[PDB]
RNA sequence: AGGGUGAAAAGAACCCCCAUCGGGGAGUGAAAUAGAACAUGAAACCGUAAGCUCUCAAGCAGUGGGAGGGGGAACC
RNA sequence: GGCCAGUGAGACGAUGGGGGAUAAGCUUCAUCGUCGAGAGGGAAACAGCCCGGAUCACCAGCUAAGGCCCCUAAAUGACC
RNA sequence: CGGUAGGGGAGCGUUCCGUGUUAGGGAGAAACGCGUGCGUGAGCCGCGUUGGACGAAGCGGAAGCGAGAAUGUCGGCUUG
RNA sequence: UCGGAGAGAGGCUCGGUGAAAUAGACAUGUCUGUGAAGAUGCGGACUACCUGCACCUGGACAGAAAGACCCUAUGAAGCU
């Protein structure tokens, strides 16, 4: 004995998954070329 | 100056026949009868929501067996490089659709896409 | 456990069941038909087929005997001197249990007894 | 030695069958035990 | 309707349990009359009785009443029913009070004689419908 | 009373049988629509659509019914020996319609509530469809990438 | 605690099963599956018949997807 | 200011501390977070840890925390 | 535009009354169900049966006015 | 010690009459883990055809009596 042990919340904190490799907490997502715009969906005029 | 009711029958008739197919008492016995109801329209919402995430799942597994069938090492990660690299406006996890009715015409896209 | 016990009891405690045994075979041996369940049967036949053998030696001794079983008396009288004409060279198995429809009651399987 | 809860409709409807059923097969003897009493050779009910 | 093929004969609140007139009535089910006759006549069980008095009383009914025969006479459905049941406070030890209760049985039976036009074979011929309705007087599976 | 019994007909059943059995079994056709597929873009999903077809669909924004469309934001129009696939969207490729009665779709009873803590919400919802129908498909030529 | 057949008992002649309990015809009544433990008759609970289905099972027993089949020929 | 409420023993986590034995899912106060009154995903299950805030519909898409052998989505992907 | 305690806004429904010995009604008033008809919803329109007598709508009024929780309570029924 | 046999009445089976307390609904597995910190109802793994009858009582924090011990109430009552 003499180590206390380590309960909800507490138990958490020891024990949830963390990203714990400086790379990848860093990255970022893929852009991607800007995709020109598209045309309308819809028209009336038939 | 009694003002006696009937319109808890018609209140709970109601509910009486929206709990049919429900095997056991919950299908005959009022007062379970409605916190059933209350349960079944609760895993509504979340089966329907739990839908939608749901169906992307089938699709990414079912779109990405028929991209590895290339003998070669491909995925469904990689596929989509090469699937917004070359524009493509999204076919939506359904070419996931394709991929299982017109399987050539799944092949017509692969191929362009590795250009 | 029964194994080995072939004292057919009935559902009396014993001094009860000698005297249905007792009783039942005298007016067996008087009537010649009786009705009783099955198992009553069973017991009778042996007993009765004792008292006829004892019969079918007539010496004072055996009808002193059956004087003793038998509760009616003159039933012992005519039967040992009836009897060795009767049995004359029948030689055991004396009874005969044909038996019949169960008791409105008890459904008690119900059975008949005959001398022959 | 109380029961803690009432059983179902169906679980009951189950062993009430194996009870009547139980009449069932007791039937079928009394049904040979007729056709046979029908008249002939036989030694029983004088 | 059962168009005269049917003899509802109904029971009064005769004073016997209705689950035990249930295994014999259960037994009963589907067998030409001959047959539980003779089982009700010799059958083991004090609920045998009465539902035997019944069922002559049904043949009988159905033989002078309509006029049928007896050997092709089966027993269609012969259902129970409950009844009314009446309550007695039985007392008991240190004080309490059990109602026992005391049943009675509530029995129809429906015997069914056999009527029959008797088609020789299979094939259909959609011809004489409005005396097809009168030809097709039971059948089974039918489509269309 | 009496059993119906056999009646009067005594007459031998027609036994042609080929007309009988002209009128037992019913005509079936189907047409062929044409050779023609395509995934069309509205709200924001998509659909494989082809000519001659109901399309329960979101666009509701303004159009009555009995009407004539173009849904000209096509991509993947793919022919039944080619297809044309294309960036972003194929050019010149007209899916004309027939956009009809806006519906309201079937009820979704959004019903929500916890627990102990004492509420529940009794609430409905019709999501109003346009179900459209598509009559052909046109301009897909250009660039065919089919093979 | 125990109320309500019918407008009028017209409350059931006669027949059959029949220990005269209770029934099926016949008859009355507009109706008696209104027949006398009778006026509408809910739910719990007790059955019956038809449609599909459970015996390597795991579950507050529903829900979203729906294999297979049955229904009047896309909805249940 | 008016008309009117409910609340009055909170819990844990981070920090600075008292008491305790720098023991407690202990107790007591000060400044914040979540739960209380809050769903959802990660954490196997798991109020009080992480991202995050639920008006609804969608058999549409991009990501956060976390992850990519099978059970379950996604590289049994690269090189040191 | 999460939300318990709690506050405010807008509504449905039931028995009865005013408009009435109303409209309608023995070709047939209410309880059961087919209509995902209709509503955000409490509920409303239609639709049927052996029986079968009353009674809407609209604009208003009043309340013995809305129930699965009280080891509630009266009756009928089960489980064992 | 160190049990054993026996007779009777029950138990057991068949015919007849026929209760009870309890009971949210129960389609009611084991081990571990978790969790208001001692779960068939959650997680992982194992195990288990469906359903009877007799028999034992470890669990269902089993039934019984809103604990009788402890505390509180500006409760009641008795005695000094």
């Amino acid at each position: 004995s003499s180590r206390p042990q380590k309960k909800g919340t507490a138990h958490h904190m020891k024990t949830r998954p963390k990203k714990t490799a400086r790379w990848d907490i860093k990255r970022g997502p893929a852009v991607y070329p800007p995709l020109p715009p598209l045309p309308a969906e819809w028209t009336i005029v038939s | 100056r009694v003002k006696r009711g009937y319109i808890a029958r018609r209140r709970r008739k109601k509910i009486r026949f929206f709990a049919s197919s429900f095997r056991g008492a919950h299908s005959r016995l009022t007062r379970t009868i409605a916190q059933q109801k209350i349960r079944a329209l609760v895993s509504a919402h979340r089966d329907r929501d739990r839908q939608k995430r749901d169906f992307r799942r089938l699709w990414i597994t079912r779109i990405n067996a028929a991209i590895r069938e290339r003998g070669v090492y491909y995925n469904y990660s990689k596929f989509i490089h090469d699937l917004y690299k070359r524009q493509l406006l999204l076919n939506r996890k359904i070419l996931a659709q394709i991929a299982i009715l017109n399987p050539n015409c799944i092949y017509m896209i692969y191929n362009e896409i590795i250009k | 456990m029964k194994h080995g016990r072939k004292i057919h009891r009935l559902s009396r405690p014993a001094d009860q069941r000698r005297a249905l045994l007792r009783g039942l075979t005298t007016q067996l041996l008087k009537h010649g038909r009786i009705k009783t369940t099955r198992a009553k049967a069973s017991a009778m036949r042996k007993y009765v087929d004792k008292m006829i053998t004892l019969a079918k030696e007539g010496s004072l001794h055996k009808r002193r005997q059956a004087l003793g079983f038998i509760y009616e008396k003159q039933i012992v009288h005519a039967l040992f001197a009836e009897v060795p004409e009767r049995y004359g060279d029948r030689n055991g198995g004396y009874t005969r249990i044909i038996r019949t429809l169960p008791r409105r009651g008890d459904n008690a399987p119900m059975a008949y007894i005959e001398l022959v | 030695a109380v029961p803690k809860k009432r059983t179902s409709i169906y679980k009951k409807r189950i062993r009430k069958n194996i009870w009547k059923k139980k009449g069932y097969w007791a039937a079928l003897k009394a049904f040979s035990l007729a056709k046979s009493l029908s008249t002939g050779n036989s030694k029983s009910f004088f | 309707p059962g168009k005269c093929d049917e003899i509802t004969t109904r029971g009064y609140s005769i004073s016997m349990s209705v689950d035990k007139a249930r295994r014999v009535i259960d037994q009963i089910r589907g067998r030409s009359y001959a047959e539980t006759l003779m089982i009700l006549e010799l059958m083991p069980y004090r609920a045998c009785y009465p539902i035997f008095k019944l069922i002559y009383s049904a043949a009988a009914n159905a033989s002078h009443n309509k006029q049928f025969n007896k050997a092709n006479l089966i027993i269609s459905k012969a259902e129970v029913n409950k009844g009314i049941t009446l309550k007695k406070v039985k007392p008991r030890a240190r004080g309490r009070s059990y109602m026992i209760k005391r049943p009675t049985c509530h029995i129809t039976i429906v015997l069914r004689d056999i009527t029959h036009f008797d088609s020789y074979d299979k094939f259909l011929e959609s011809l004489t419908p409005k005396k097809l309705i009168a030809l097709l007087g039971l059948m089974s599976t039918g489509r269309r | 009373v009496l059993p119906d019994d056999f009646q009067a007909p005594e007459p031998g059943t027609p036994e042609y049988n080929d007309i009988i059995n002209q009128f037992l079994p019913k005509k079936g056709p189907p047409p062929p629509r044409e050779e023609i597929f395509a995934v069309v873009v509205i709200g924001s999903r998509q659909y494989i659509v082809i000519p001659g077809r109901w399309i329960y669909t979101q666009r509701l924004k303004g159009a009555t019914v009995n009407d004539k469309i173009v849904l000209n934001k096509v991509l993947l129009v793919g022919t039944k020996a080619s297809t044309y696939i294309g960036t972003p969207i194929v050019t010149n490729a007209a899916v004309h319609a027939v956009v009809e009665e806006q519906l309201l779709d079937d009820k979704v009873i959004v019903f929500k509530y916890k627990k102990k803590k004492n509420y529940r919400r009794n609430i409905g919802h019709r999501q109003p469809i346009t179900r459209i129908k598509i009559t052909g498909i046109t301009g897909y030529e250009d660039y065919p990438a089919s093979t």
